[PDB]
């Protein structure tokens, strides 16, 4: 909870330290939900899907995967990133999680139960460029905002 | 002094001399000058006639009880002597530009390049007031002192087209606001902000979202042409929008992939590109369809979106 | 020219010589002409006289602050020297006729013979600026150059 304390007409700004205020208002501060939709449940490997979630307080996003280890980032494509717009909704097309090039997709092409999170722009390359270019670890993604959801992946079949 | 107003540093002054001009919703001062020296004034010719012009209260204005033109001591006469001539205040033309060029008056701007813009105008009131500057939030809030950043609120005459701080004009920083549709409001110093000596130039911020492109319709048959628009772009610039020759039908030619796009709208050119050349619409000299790999329409943009149009006719059915 | 904009190409001009005309909304030219040769101007006779016109700023509109009239460099006076008459902006006529004749604005007319038609106006600002023709289409997007079939979007008076 923080409070806003106004003063009296003519009072200076030391002086006004020890003083009660006039009147007050209060207001709460936390930190938005950002959360995934569609990557969750069942996914059957080298299928396409879209990227579907919120983000209340966000600019650029990021998509990580972890399995008994680091969170391997895995590389969406342009800048690594999906803007948010005014309805606090974020979206990306049809996008296949491990047809897509990097090491972070190279976990979930192997059939089993993992976990995909989403994380803020708040990383920031953890200190530096202004790039999502890292694999943070389980400190650094709890951290900042995010949100994970289980995800297993399955065999397809024609 | 006046006439030159900026040579002593002040936003105005009242003192008028002999020979000078005066506009209509002016405060005379009474002070040394043609104030106390001589505060009665009738007119001279045309409508003003016979008029008289009191210096010692303030001048009405809308051309009424007052009419413009040369004011004599002695009326229509023989004499021409301590003199005032009557002119109406205005403001003619004004613009917001980036510190490159390119109006953005009244369109959305991305936050990060609303960093360097600049605040033109051209008024009428020059030898009188300087003509203020206040930026106004979308709430409806003076903010500014916020994104003032140099020329200290004063834009002088002239100037337009004025790209750096050297010149007349006043820079504002409104990178760090947020999204939303502000209001830069001109009027003069002291007393000129009535009518037609005052504007409001707006101005839209949004975050820099990927361009936009929306279709009038989805879903839609062979030959019915489809309008596109490109949306929250910067100004001045061209964009390339491109069609993949895979979604061609197969039987086409070279002059039949040419004509994909349409000169519509902002379409600058049309044609089909490839990697090392290009062949235009123009002439049938660069590749061909089977040689070339992509058809492009290069377009500009004017304000805050440009619209285009493509014949889906020829398409593959997907 | 000034008087004679089609002699050389130009679709306007503002180089006023003096007893030339200016109309309301012009912004005179302060280079070589009566624009630094004598920038300050005054009224001769009617509402006009004592009023005074500069040259060096666009000039204002709709008949307030600037009357029309003859203006002299001395004012109502003894002399006829360097010297501006101020009109008015004005279309008076304009029509779309097919190839053969016929008015056919406002009306609806096929697709099929809409392929010569012809658009002609009367305008009072001839010597100083010709009038520009924008087709726009019902979603409000300028298709100017995809229907131009000639005369380069320029049309002259009277036609």
């Amino acid at each position: 909870e923080v409070d806003l304390e106004v003063y009296d007409a003519g009072v200076s700004a030391t002086a006004a330290v020890g003083q009660d205020a006039t009147n007050d208002i209060t207001l709460t501060i936390e930190e938005g939900g950002t959360t995934l939709s569609s990557p969750t449940g069942q996914y059957v490997v080298g299928s396409e899907v879209d990227i579907n979630g919120t983000a209340t307080s966000s600019d650029s996003v990021a998509i990580y995967v972890r399995d008994d280890g680091d969170w391997q980032l895995l590389e969406i494509g342009g800048d690594n990133e999906i803007s948010v717009d005014s309805d606090d909704t974020f979206e990306e097309e049809d996008i296949a999680l491990s047809g897509l090039s990097g090491d972070g997709s190279s976990i979930l092409s192997l059939t089993g139960t993992y976990r995909i999170g989403v994380i803020d722009a708040s990383d920031a390359d953890v200190g530096g460029d202004g790039s999502v270019d890292d694999s943070l670890t389980t400190s650094e993604f709890t951290s900042g905002v995010s949100s994970s959801n289980s995800i297993r992946v399955t065999d397809q079949a024609l | 002094e006046r006439g030159n107003l900026d040579a002593d540093s002040e936003s105005f002054n009242k003192t008028i001399q002999s020979g000078d001009r005066v506009f209509l919703g002016e405060e005379i001062s009474t002070d040394a000058g043609l104030g106390a020296s001589n505060p009665l004034l009738t007119g001279t010719a045309g409508n003003s006639e016979g008029v008289s012009l009191d210096l010692s209260s303030p001048i009405p204005q809308t051309t009424e009880n007052q009419p413009l033109g040369t004011y004599d001591v002695d009326g229509s006469g023989s004499a021409t002597t301590p003199n005032v001539t009557l002119l109406a205040p205005r403001i003619t033309d004004s613009e917001i530009l980036t510190s490159s060029g390119g109006d953005v008056t009244g369109s959305a701007i991305s936050s990060s390049d609303a960093g360097n813009l600049y605040v033109n105008a051209d008024y009428n009131y020059e030898s009188a007031e300087k003509v203020e500057v206040t930026v106004e939030d979308p709430s409806g809030t003076d903010i500014t002192n916020e994104v003032l950043s140099g020329t200290d609120t004063f834009v002088d005459d002239g100037s337009i087209g004025s790209t750096s701080s050297t010149g007349g004009g006043v820079g504002i920083d409104m990178s760090d606001q947020d999204a939303g549709e502000y209001t830069i409001i001109l009027e003069g110093a002291e007393d000129l902000d009535f009518g037609d000596a005052t504007e409001t130039m707006t101005l839209t911020i949004s975050s820099q979202d990927e361009i936009g492109i929306e279709l009038d319709s989805e879903s839609v048959t062979q030959g019915t042409d489809v309008q596109y628009t490109v949306t929250n772009g910067i100004d001045g610039n061209e964009h390339v929008v491109a069609m993949d020759l895979s979604d061609l039908q197969n039987d086409a030619t070279t002059e039949q992939a040419k004509e994909v796009f349409r000169n519509i709208g902002d379409t600058s050119e049309v044609g089909i590109a490839n990697s090392s050349a290009t062949n235009t619409s123009g002439s049938s000299t660069g590749p061909t369809v089977e040689t070339a790999d992509i058809a492009y329409a290069v377009v500009e943009i004017d304000g805050a979106s440009a619209v285009g149009g493509i014949e889906t006719q020829y398409l593959d059915d997907s």
